[PDB]
């Protein structure tokens, strides 16, 4: 179901791409994974450890 | 880890690939054909080495 | 010297002993005021005890005949 | 105040002074280790990762 | 909105040919910018001089055995890659080599045309064993820029090349080495700013200087284009 | 050493903001040694005017709320900070926006000064829930290039602003993303020869045109200091 949706947004069925590098401008030489991961912000801020 | 990773990506072979099976001048030269794309990384050949 | 000790330790033989001896020196050349043996290069004083200290040119026994040379001639204009 | 001739007197005052850093727990000697420091712009220590 | 105008602050000369150019401050990301842009340029579209062909009499293959050469064949053309060439008149010159006895063959035994310079007259293109074996070749240098590796031209042209025409990668480009590397400038105004350091090395035919002036002109020139 | 010099061929505007400006011919190589650079300089830094200080009627901060506005003073500031104006004549411009009713307070409704340009006007600042709603406020539009938070300005600026004069976050920058291709030009003999097709996306304050002159004069002015080197 994973790969069914993929393809229905036109996306790489595996799921990993091409990435090329910011700095150099040129392709990172085998693909990379890339997707949208729910990242949350924890209560360890260094504000209040330093 | 993630420094051996590199070392073993770099430091490793494959069985036909970019540039193989020419001869090079030296290390300086691997490093020249790698950048300019004509070799790939990993790829057998035979340098002079002092 | 800055990054690494090694070459001071050949020459005294001991790293205890080469901290000792070049808390020594660095103290004189601190608080004593006298000048170092080797440039300055924008070093802390730790620093160029350290240094002096690789050329050969501070050594326990150096820092003892120094000394006793310059109270001995104190004790001299003493009289 | 933190006047700029301040940062100018820290990093002379802070070149050739080497500063321990500790992680408990200290399980063995090399668990203390005396570093030199580099002044960077932040709240969070950067540690060589070989070590 | 002049930007950041660097300071050359460090030229340490390390060898004769081998540099470290030292340049701070940039703004914040142009270390990169500027390394890569030159980088690029350096290796691959500097114009130079390079060997390109040998046929060596007695040879009709790199594969093939010469007697009273203690090097291969293939070590011979490997040490004529590193051969540093300077022509001045024109875009190709047809060398010979020529040498008989016991001895190393260095490039100072090469009949030279007066408009065609050798850089390193010590470089050993081959040695001799037997003091009645000979060695006699003919050299093609041609004028290019970038790298040509052999198996690009081997394919490329179908023009019947005869029977002894060893082909051998061309560098043309002057630049041994080049790698670049970015550190960070701390300046009392602002320290994300960053430092640029320039580790170039080349073969003789340039100074390293004149190499990045000429790599620094190149992008230039294609910039002024569409500047305005 | 033939090298073929490159020229902005023509700009194949898709949308409103797409742009795929072309540029050839150049030597093979050298599509990517100009589209990196280029990339980088557009989207590392290029000048644009943002909203830097904003100012609304009996509002002291900006964790408070307004009676008969559905949005807390903060959600206007970040409905402000994409606010995509363009300045023509000046460096700093100080707008005003007015209005009272039922309805969405939209970025149509700022009472323009003669050479600031709005581009979105459709871009909804606020909304007012009651019919004697009413907000009024002043908002400091200024020039600049990067991203300058707002704390970096408070700290570099000691004067005393009144109680009431909210400062919101300044991203200057217009280009928003951009990608390229290098495609293979066709001439005559030369088939070796490339173009670069730039992709901008921009917030709609930018020609693209003159975005890529002032990248290629900041690069020019930059390798001023190898071409003449020390």
């Amino acid at each position: 179901e994973i790969k069914e949706l993929l393809k229905l947004g036109d996306l790489p069925t595996s799921g990993q791409i091409r990435l090329y590098d910011g700095r150099t401008g040129e392709q990172f030489e085998r693909p990379v994974t890339v997707g949208y991961m729910y990242m949350l912000k924890l209560n360890h801020l260094v504000d209040d450890k330093m | 880890q993630d420094v051996v990773l590199g070392l073993y990506y770099m430091t490793r072979d494959c069985v036909n690939a970019k540039g193989e099976g020419m001869v090079l001048t030296g290390p300086k030269e691997a490093e020249r054909l790698y950048r300019s794309g004509l070799a790939s990384l990993h790829a057998r050949v035979k340098v002079r080495i002092t | 010297a800055r990054v690494t000790v090694q070459d001071a330790v050949e020459k005294i033989g001991n790293r205890f002993d080469l901290v000792l001896v070049a808390a020594r020196r660095a103290r004189q050349m601190q608080v004593g005021g006298k000048d170092p043996l080797v440039p300055e290069e924008n070093d802390k004083t730790t620093v160029i005890a350290l240094r002096e200290i690789e050329e050969g040119l501070i050594n326990n026994q150096i820092l003892d005949v120094r000394e006793r040379q310059e109270q001995q001639e104190q004790e001299a204009a003493e009289l | 105040r933190e006047e700029a001739v301040v940062w100018d007197i820290l990093d002379e005052v802070i070149r050739e002074h080497p500063v321990l850093l500790n992680r408990a727990p200290t399980l063995h000697r090399l668990g203390i280790q005396a570093f030199e420091p580099v002044l960077i712009e932040g709240k969070a220590i950067q540690l060589h990762p070989l070590v | 909105t002049e930007f950041l105008k660097p300071r050359l602050v460090d030229i340490e000369q390390v060898s004769s040919t081998h540099a470290k150019v030292t340049l701070e401050p940039l703004e914040r990301g142009f270390g990169h910018t500027l390394g890569n842009a030159l980088r690029r340029i350096l290796l691959s579209s500097m114009p130079g001089c390079a060997v390109t062909e040998v046929e060596i009499d007695g040879v009709l293959h790199e594969y093939s055995t010469k007697e009273g050469v203690q090097e291969d064949i293939l070590e011979i053309l490997l040490n004529l890659k590193g051969l540093a060439v300077r022509v001045q008149g024109k875009d190709e010159v047809i060398l010979t080599l020529n040498k008989s006895g016991i001895g190393p063959v260095t490039a100072a035994d090469i009949t030279h045309d007066g408009d065609v310079e050798i850089v390193k007259p010590q470089h050993v293109i081959c040695h001799l064993t037997d003091e009645n074996a000979s060695i006699s070749m003919r050299i093609k240098v041609q004028r290019g820029r970038g790298y040509v590796p052999a198996s690009t031209r081997i394919h490329s042209e179908e023009d019947e090349r005869p029977i002894g025409r060893l082909l051998v990668d061309a560098c043309y480009s002057p630049v041994e080495r080049i790698a670049y590397n970015v550190e960070a400038a701390r300046v009392e105004q602002r320290t994300d700013l960053d430092k640029l350091v320039i580790e170039m090395e080349t073969n003789g035919t340039i100074d390293p200087e004149e190499a990045i002036r000429r790599a620094a002109t190149i992008l230039a020139e294609q910039l002024e284009a569409f500047v305005d």
